């Protein structure tokens, strides 16, 4: 069923706008380093702009999810995946906009030695995360959160100020990935009884008190990680600490909340 | 010894000859089928003397290169004409040629 | 005036052909 | 110029696989195995980085207890690699890594002894 | 009892290559020829098969693992002689450097 | 040294070309398969440097 | 739109810039090249997407078997 | 924080995984003799479990069976 | 009767081919008159073309290769299954051979028997694919066996390759004993060697209380040989040395092809056969082994040969899984893993190959890449990641699957042991990551640029693993074609 | 070996294949025992199967 949204400003523009960023920053020269900067900068501002614009035509009166709009997979039409936003997402979209021009501009001054690396690896971040936030379905809110890990552990890793970043981003990609393969088995748990991982079918169907705590269980297994709640926190000091402070920002900023989103999304109801 | 041309899946097209003799087929060769066979064996000739070149047996590598070619192109172009005559693939020239003589 | 290398002038022949034999396999399927 | 690399040469001796008495030379703060490959005693190419983890135990030597005692104790690792690297798989007391052994002023005359190298090129 | 003699026949000769395996951890000449021993004794059991099922997939089987254990023992021997000759030695201790 | 460097400064084009050639042939080297063969492959003397010259 | 002959010419496109990359060598170091991997990408791309109608044409049928043969067990 | 949790985690981990990938490199000793010894101790393996499994029943128990072989990592 | 042989057309044209190229080969190697030139880069390239004009004419001939099934059945058994595995085959040897030059003209390793090996060596896998005969099975199996034995004993002066050369041939030839051995046993018990009369025999039975230990005992010898030469443990150990001590274009190719010829193999003998649940037990232990041993030695390797033959002998552990379920979804899976696994080796050999002309052994001869190729670490990283399993890339697909089966078959301990692997394998994956973008060594390694040829294959093959998930309708439709055509 | 050692080895192998045939013999004379213990634990596992199937 094609689910497609009659606004103009959607979601699918709003996550291709930092990939075109990136392809384009991918075949520039290093030694063009002020066309670099600017075009990370323009497309992050104008990403944040369309976020805004996204609020304004927010409508505050419905339960339902808003800007629904859908994706096929497969001609087959079995596995569709649909996109939406609703009063509990739409700011962390906001924020997650706000905050990558921030971390273009933090590293700024140093960009002439950062390179092209950096802004790319942040717009990646970037298109990641607002998919993250926007996804309508369990397997692919999965497929996309793990995808964060690559782009964090390189930013880790590579601007990190001294040796001890090694042991963070080893800490950093270890941990998130045990818990995202416990929620991927809660995931395969779900789909044997549903044939199905999309969220608003799941909102709508029973599930067994005994298969809903151990379902709740798997899904603890992620989300306490990701908060972090004791004892699995001990990863956090480390990586918030030996991270570039571009790195903190956006793990403090936006990845830390994806733990509690998921409690708030799939978990509570 | 006993023979049995019969295949597993059966020919989608009408079937002009069942087991056309060898000379049956080669004279079937169409456009189409000479010019697979002319492609092949030119590539293959040109493979033997771009490879060639650094040994300095240019000459020599274009021929073993031209009978592979050869070889290959020819096997091509008889399964083409075959399969076609067999009903195994479209054969629209076959079956008019048929229906006429 | 003239190329004198055979080899190299047959090669040149049978690339020639396999360039117009793909393009009329092409065109004639 | 008040400052020499004459400052920092290590006279050192080394004793080829066949035997023979060599007088080497090499700087202060780079290691055995550097010292070893400037005149070909090691095969260069065999060794190219200073590391554990890139060592096979190309680089090493053995070195009589006078000239072991003023060395740092052999790690745990460095044992591992020798005595895996041994065709007996013992471990020589007498063995270092020359690509662990960091020259100083106190190693001036220390006596090496080179083995006969084990094959290293992985086809 | 014919056929339970054949085949314990056959069964030794398979029993001595293992063991040949088991019992020469130093001499890898005989561990080929243990092997050999092996093949031989699969040979033997097709051979009594065919006879006791009245049946001849067993004795054109028979021929072509022949064939096979001639072209095995020749590399094999190959590569032995190759071995000696960069080694000058068949001790075990010299072809132990891979490893890990 | 100048011996040298006037015999290489002074070749023509086709010379140029051939011990461009011939340089590319004797770079790298498989005794092994020359042995297989029976063959012993020699450096060109138009590659070999006099040995005063040398660094011995 | 969105046709698989310029997402194929993209890929193509790609591929030599990609290649020329790999090999340290600039990225528009043989255009020619560059025009000849566009086409090759955009027929790729059209083969692609006919053979996989296809082959849900044959798997349709295919299943088709499988679901007789197994309802012939309630006959 | 660094004390049993660090123990209980990522310190006390990574020092047992170091440990055991220690030894089971070690088990690929390099000896053509110890592949092939291997090799006879599967198919023994095979043999015994999965047909002379009948009358065994009697005697054993699955659980001694896993716990003996758990038991036998804590040798020498 | 000349028609009757369009079955065999590709196969008689890749022999015929063969044997032009030894006859050329030898013929010019010898030549005085033109100085003994060095044939291996002109002969690979007529074999390349060689293999490209075989894998022509057996796509474009699909209905013929089923000419004449009657006359053939007792010698072979073509069918979509056998169709598409030989295609896959053909593109893998081709591949190989492209990565080879650069080997060839370098190194100078001018011995142009190497590819003759290796095109004999395909042959015995396309007749492998095709059997339906324990007889024409094992015949086939040996003539690879061999070929193997011969190319990884060709550097013939080192102590590696000859090492590895003898270990290869005493534990190949004790393992096809075992096979030939229980091959006897079940013919001794049922009177028949064809895989159809294997069926029907057996099915119905399995374990009926009166159990033909013949037929137990044979299919369990045969199982230990597939086994092996799968490299499932614990029969593995022939593999990581054997892979490091031949010359790495054999490497590669070993890690490869051999795999889709002997699976084939597995599938049509015991998926189309019965013996049933001892078997799949067997694969089901085997692969929680391979799993368990491939990452623990693979976190202990300090180089980089040895580290990709213990992750490939995880992921058969991996695949494995696949074939014990015994599900329609089981054996698509387990093509699919077979297909995603083998782009991503030949990703990672290519770039083995392009880094070997500067003779890299270690991991940490990668230090600083990610400085001194900066879009060479990327795609090494890609292909890292990808053998990880991380979505979306391409890998994702051999996780999800042994997570879906252990909650399909309803295990657990599997699960578990999954999780647990799938981890200590990221681990020592990123540590390559590591090593070429967070380390900053004293002393550099600076690397000779890769060759067009591999640089192409790298490139296709790092937007397949990057984009596959995008589009993977072609090989899900397919895979599900070939797991029912076993059957129907 | 000693030739006398290698017929002694024979003669003692020669008394290992005759006490074989004598194992064999035992072997073939309790089939009818082994065939009544199938019988009756198939009966049991039958009688088990069906009484547990009435539940
Ligand atoms: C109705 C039937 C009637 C039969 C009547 C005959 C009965 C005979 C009974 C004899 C037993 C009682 C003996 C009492 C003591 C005798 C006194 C004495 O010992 O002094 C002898 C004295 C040595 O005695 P010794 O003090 O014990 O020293 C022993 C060693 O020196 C010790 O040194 P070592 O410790 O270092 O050992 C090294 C090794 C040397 O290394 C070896 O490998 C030994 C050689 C073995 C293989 C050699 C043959 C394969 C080589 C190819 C040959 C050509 C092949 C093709 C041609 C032949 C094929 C047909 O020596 C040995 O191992 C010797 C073991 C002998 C085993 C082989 C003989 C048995 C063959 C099977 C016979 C079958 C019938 C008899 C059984 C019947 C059923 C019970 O000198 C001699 O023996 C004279 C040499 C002439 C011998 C000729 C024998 C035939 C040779 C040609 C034929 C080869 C094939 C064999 C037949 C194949 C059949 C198909
Ligand atoms: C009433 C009539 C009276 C008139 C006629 C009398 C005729 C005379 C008697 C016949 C001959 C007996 C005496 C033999 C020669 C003794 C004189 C002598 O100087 O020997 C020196 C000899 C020194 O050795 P050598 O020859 O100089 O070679 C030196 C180097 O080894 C050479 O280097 P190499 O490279 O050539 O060889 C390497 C290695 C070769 O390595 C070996 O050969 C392995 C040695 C261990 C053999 C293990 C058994 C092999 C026999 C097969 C039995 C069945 C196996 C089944 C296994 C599969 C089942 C899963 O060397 C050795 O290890 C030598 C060890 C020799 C020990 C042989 C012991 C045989 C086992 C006897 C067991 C008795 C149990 C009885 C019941 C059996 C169950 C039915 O030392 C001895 O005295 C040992 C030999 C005496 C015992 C062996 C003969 C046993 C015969 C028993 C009588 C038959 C009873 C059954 C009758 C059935 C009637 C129905
Ligand atoms: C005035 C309007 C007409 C303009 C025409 C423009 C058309 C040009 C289109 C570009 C064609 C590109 C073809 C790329 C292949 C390169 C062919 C080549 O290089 O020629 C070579 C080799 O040629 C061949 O072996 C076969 C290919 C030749 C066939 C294509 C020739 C293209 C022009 C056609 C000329 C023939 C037309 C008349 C024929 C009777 C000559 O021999 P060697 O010097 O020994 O080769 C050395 C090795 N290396 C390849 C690196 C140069
Ligand atoms: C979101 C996915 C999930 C997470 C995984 C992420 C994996 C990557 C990790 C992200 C962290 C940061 C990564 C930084 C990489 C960006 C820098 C980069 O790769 O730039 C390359 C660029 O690499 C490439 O070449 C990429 C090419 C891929 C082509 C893909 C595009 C396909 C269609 C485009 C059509 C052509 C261009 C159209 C416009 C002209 C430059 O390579 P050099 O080695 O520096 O120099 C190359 C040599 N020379 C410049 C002279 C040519
Ligand atoms: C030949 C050497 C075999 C062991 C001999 C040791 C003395 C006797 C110990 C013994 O009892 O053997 C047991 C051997 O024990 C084992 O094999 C260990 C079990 C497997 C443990 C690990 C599991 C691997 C998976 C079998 O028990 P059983 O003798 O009572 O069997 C008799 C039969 O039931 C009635 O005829
Ligand atoms: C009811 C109460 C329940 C409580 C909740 C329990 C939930 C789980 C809590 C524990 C979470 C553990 C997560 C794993 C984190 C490991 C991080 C270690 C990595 C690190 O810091 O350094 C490495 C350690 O060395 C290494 O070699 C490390 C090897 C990799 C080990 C990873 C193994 C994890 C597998 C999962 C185990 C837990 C299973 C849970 C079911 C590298 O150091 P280096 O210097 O040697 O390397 C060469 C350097 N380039
Ligand atoms: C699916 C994901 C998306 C993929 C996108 C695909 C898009 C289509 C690809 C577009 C290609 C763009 C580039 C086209 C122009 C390049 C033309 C090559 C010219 C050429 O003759 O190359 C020769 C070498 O052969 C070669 O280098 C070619 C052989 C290289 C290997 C290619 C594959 C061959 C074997 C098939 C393997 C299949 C594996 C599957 C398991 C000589 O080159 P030179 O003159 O520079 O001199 C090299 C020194 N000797
Ligand atoms: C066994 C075979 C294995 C092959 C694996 C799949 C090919 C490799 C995939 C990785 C490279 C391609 C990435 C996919 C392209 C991303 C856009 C996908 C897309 O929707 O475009 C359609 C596919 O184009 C394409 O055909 C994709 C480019 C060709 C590749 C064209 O859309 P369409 O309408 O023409 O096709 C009917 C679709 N609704
Ligand atoms: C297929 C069934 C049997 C299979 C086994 C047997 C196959 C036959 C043996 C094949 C072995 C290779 C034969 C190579 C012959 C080279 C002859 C020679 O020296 O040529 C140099 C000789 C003289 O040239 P030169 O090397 O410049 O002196 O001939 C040529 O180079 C002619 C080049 C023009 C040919 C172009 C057309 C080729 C089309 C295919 C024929
Ligand atoms: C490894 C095996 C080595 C032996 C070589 C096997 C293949 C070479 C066979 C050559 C004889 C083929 C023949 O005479 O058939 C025509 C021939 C027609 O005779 P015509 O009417 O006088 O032309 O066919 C027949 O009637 C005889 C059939 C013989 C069986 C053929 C088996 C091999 C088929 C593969 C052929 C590949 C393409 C070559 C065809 C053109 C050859 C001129
Ligand atoms: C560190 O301490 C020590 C050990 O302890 C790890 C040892 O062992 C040994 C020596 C003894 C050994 C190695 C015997 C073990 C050999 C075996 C089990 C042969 C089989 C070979 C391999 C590689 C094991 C693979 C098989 C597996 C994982 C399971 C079998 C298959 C299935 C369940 C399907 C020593 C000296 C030692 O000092
Ligand atoms: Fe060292």
């Amino acid at each position: 069923l094609e689910h497609f949204c009659e606004c103009y400003f959607n979601l699918s523009g709003l996550i291709l706008c930092p990939v075109l960023g990136s392809i384009i920053l991918l075949f520039i020269p290093n030694s063009r380093i002020r066309l670099i900067r600017l075009i990370g900068l323009c497309a992050s501002l104008i990403t944040f702009l369309y976020s805004l614009v996204l609020w304004i035509q927010f409508d505050s009166s419905t339960a339902k999810f808003q800007f629904v709009e859908s994706l096929r997979w497969l001609p087959y039409e079995n596995i569709n995946f649909y996109l939406g936003i609703d009063g509990i997402s739409l700011f962390f979209v906001i924020l997650t906009t706000f905050l990558i021009p921030i971390c273009i501009l933090v590293g700024w001054s140093g960009m002439r030695s950062y390179g092209k690396e950096y802004i790319i690896a942040f717009l990646i971040c970037e298109f990641l995360m607002i998919a993250v936030f926007c996804m309508l379905d369990l397997l692919l809110f999965y497929v996309f959160f793990e995808s964060v890990l690559i782009p964090m552990f390189i930013i880790i890793g590579v601007w990190g100020s001294r040796q001890r970043k090694i042991k963070a981003a080893y800490q950093f990609f270890l941990y998130t990935l045990l818990g995202s393969l416990f929620m991927l088995l809660a995931i395969l748990l779900i789909l044997f009884q549903t044939g199905t991982t999309d969220l608003q079918i799941l909102l709508t169907t029973e599930f067994s008190e005994r298969r809903q705590i151990f379902l709740w269980i798997a899904f603890f297994a992620s989300f306490a990680v990701k908060v972090p709640m004791v004892p699995v926190h001990i990863w956090l000091p480390e990586a918030h600490v030996e991270a570039p402070t571009a790195g903190s920002v956006i793990l403090a900023g936006i990845l830390l909340k994806f733990g509690t989103y998921g409690f708030l999304r799939f978990s509570i109801p | 010894m006993n023979t049995d041309i019969t295949a597993l899946e059966k020919a989608q097209y009408p079937v002009v000859d069942r087991n056309p003799a060898f000379t049956k087929v080669v004279g079937n060769f169409s456009t189409l089928d000479y010019l697979r066979f002319s492609t092949i064996t030119g590539i293959s000739v040109t493979v033997g003397y771009l490879s060639g070149i650094k040994p300095g047996i240019k000459g020599p590598s274009m021929v073993t290169g031209g009978l592979i070619g050869l070889m290959g192109g020819f096997m091509y172009a008889y399964q083409n004409s075959a399969g076609r005559l067999m009903g195994f693939f479209p054969n629209d020239g076959e079956v008019a040629s048929y229906q006429k003589r | 005036k003239v190329s004198e290398d055979k080899n190299r002038n047959y090669a040149v022949v049978a690339g020639v052909v396999a360039i117009v034999g793909s393009i009329g396999w092409y065109l004639k399927a | 110029g008040s400052k020499k690399v004459s400052d920092r040469i290590v006279k050192l001796s080394a004793i080829d696989p066949d035997g023979y008495k060599q007088d080497i030379i090499g700087l202060s703060g780079q290691t055995l195995l550097r010292a070893l490959t400037h005149t070909g005693l090691i095969d260069p190419a065999s060794h190219r980085l200073d590391d554990i983890e890139a060592c096979s135990a190309e680089c090493e030597v053995q070195i009589a207890e006078e000239w072991l005692e003023k060395l740092p104790p052999r790690t745990y690792d460095e044992e591992y690699v020798l005595k895996r690297s041994s065709r007996s798989r013992i471990l020589n007391k007498h063995s270092r890594l020359g690509c662990q052994v960091v020259l100083t002023q106190e190693l001036q005359g220390m006596v090496v002894a080179v083995p006969e190298a084990k094959p290293w090129d992985i086809p | 009892m014919d056929l339970i003699k054949y085949f314990t026949f056959s069964m030794i000769i398979f029993i001595l290559g293992i063991w040949g395996i088991l019992l020469n951890r130093r001499n890898i000449l005989i561990m080929l020829m243990s092997i050999e021993l092996m093949l031989l004794a699969v040979n033997l059991n097709f051979l009594v098969f065919s006879v006791s099922l009245d049946d001849m997939m067993g004795q054109v089987f028979a021929l072509l693992v022949l064939t096979v254990a001639a072209a095995e023992s020749a590399i094999g021997l190959a590569i032995f002689v190759i071995t000696f000759r960069v080694r000058g030695t068949i001790a075990v201790e010299f072809i132990n450097s891979i490893q890990g | 040294l100048a011996q040298i460097h006037a015999s290489e400064n002074s070749k023509s084009f086709e010379q140029i070309e051939v011990e461009r050639a011939l340089r590319k042939k004797y770079a790298r080297k498989d005794e092994d398969y020359d042995s297989m063969l029976g063959i012993t492959r020699e450096t060109p003397p138009e590659l070999i440097l006099p040995d005063n010259v040398l660094p011995g | 739109p969105i046709s698989a002959t310029m997402v194929g010419a993209l890929l193509g496109l790609g591929t030599q810039m990609y290649s020329n990359a790999l090999r340290k060598l600039p990225y528009m170091r043989h255009p020619w090249e560059h025009v000849v991997g566009m086409g090759l990408g955009a027929v790729f791309a059209n083969q692609l997407v006919k053979w996989d109608v296809k082959l849900k044409e044959d798997l349709d049928v295919m299943l088709a078997k499988a679901r007789a043969a197994n309802e012939r067990r309630y006959f | 924080d660094k004390g049993a949790i660090e123990i209980l985690g990522p310190y006390g981990i990574s020092y047992t995984f170091r440990r055991l990938a220690e030894r089971i490199s070690q088990l690929q000793s390099g000896f053509v003799y110890h592949y092939a010894f291997a090799m006879l101790l599967g198919l023994t393996l095979f043999v015994t479990f999965f047909c002379m499994w009948d009358s065994l029943s009697s005697w054993v128990d699955n659980r001694l069976s896993f716990i003996l072989i758990v038991s036998s990592f804590y040798t020498k | 009767m000349f028609n009757l042989f369009l079955a065999v057309f590709p196969e008689i044209f890749i022999i015929n081919a063969t044997f032009i190229l030894l006859i050329h080969g030898v013929v010019f190697s010898t030549s005085k008159k033109y100085d003994y030139p060095p044939l291996a880069s002109n002969v690979g390239w007529l074999g390349l073309l060689s293999v490209l004009i075989t894998l022509l004419l057996l796509a474009a001939g699909a209905p013929l290769l089923t000419i004449a099934h009657l006359f053939w059945n007792n010698l072979f058994r073509r069918d979509n299954f056998t169709y598409f595995c030989q295609i896959f085959l053909l593109l893998s040897t081709a591949g190989t051979i492209s990565m080879c030059f650069d080997f060839f003209d370098q190194e100078r390793f001018d011995a142009f028997e190497f590819i003759v090996l290796i095109l004999l060596s395909t042959c015995g896998m396309l007749f492998m694919i095709s059997a339906y005969d324990l007889i024409a099975m094992y015949l086939a199996i040996e003539l690879q066996s061999l070929c193997f034995y011969v190319i990884a004993a060709s550097k013939r002066k080192s102590e590696f390759s000859t090492e590895a050369g003898l270990k290869y041939l005493i534990l190949g030839a004790f393992s096809s004993g075992i096979l030939l051995f229980g091959c006897s046993m079940i013919y001794g018990s049922t009177g028949a060697t064809h895989f159809d009369q294997l069926a029907k025999i057996l099915t119905g039975y399995e374990i009926t209380g009166a159990r033909s230990s013949g037929i137990f005992m044979g299919i369990l010898f045969i199982a230990v040989g597939f086994l092996f030469k799968i490299t499932a443990v614990p029969f593995h150990m022939w593999a990581p040395d054997i892979y490091e001590g031949s010359p790495t274009p054999v490497t590669a190719f070993l890690s490869i092809a051999p795999k889709i010829s002997i699976f084939a193999n597995i599938l049509r003998v015991f998926i189309y056969g019965s013996y049933g649940a001892t078997l799949q037990q067997i694969f089901f232990f085997c692969s929680i082994a391979s799993m368990i041993l491939g990452a623990l030695a693979a976190m202990a390797q300090t180089k980089v040969k040895r580290l990709l033959a213990y992750s490939s002998i995880g992921h058969v552990g991996y695949i494995c899984i696949g074939f014990s379920c015994g599900t329609i979804e089981g054996i698509q899976s387990l093509l699919i893993g077979i297909f995603i696994y083998a782009l991503m080796t030949m990703d990672a050999f290519a770039i083995v190959l392009a880094l070997r002309q500067t003779r890299v052994k270690y991991i940490a001869d990668l230090g600083a890449l990610a400085k001194t190729n900066p879009i060479l670490a990327i795609t090494f990283s890609i292909t890292m990641f990808s053998y990880a399993g991380i979505p979306p890339l391409a890998g994702f697909c051999s996780k999800f699957y042994l997570f879906f089966a252990a909650l399909g078959c309803g295990a657990y301990f599997l699960a578990l042991v999954g999780v647990v692997t799938s981890v200590i394998g990221c681990f020592y994956y990123i540590r390559l990551v590591k090593r070429m973008f967070f380390d900053t060594p004293r002393t550099w390694i600076l690397y000779e640029p890769m060759d067009r040829n591999k640089s192409l294959l790298l490139a296709m093959t790092s937007f397949f693993i990057t984009l596959f998930l995008l589009y993977p309708s072609p090989l899900f439709s397919v895979t599900h074609q070939m797991a029912l055509s076993l059957y129907l | 070996v000693k030739v006398l050692t290698y017929f002694g080895m024979t003669l003692a192998a020669f008394a290992f294949w005759q006490s074989m045939d004598k194992v064999h013999v035992w072997i073939a004379l309790h089939q009818d025992e082994k065939q009544e213990r199938m019988e009756k634990e198939a009966e049991v596992r039958r009688v088990r199967a069906e009484l547990l199937r009435k539940a």
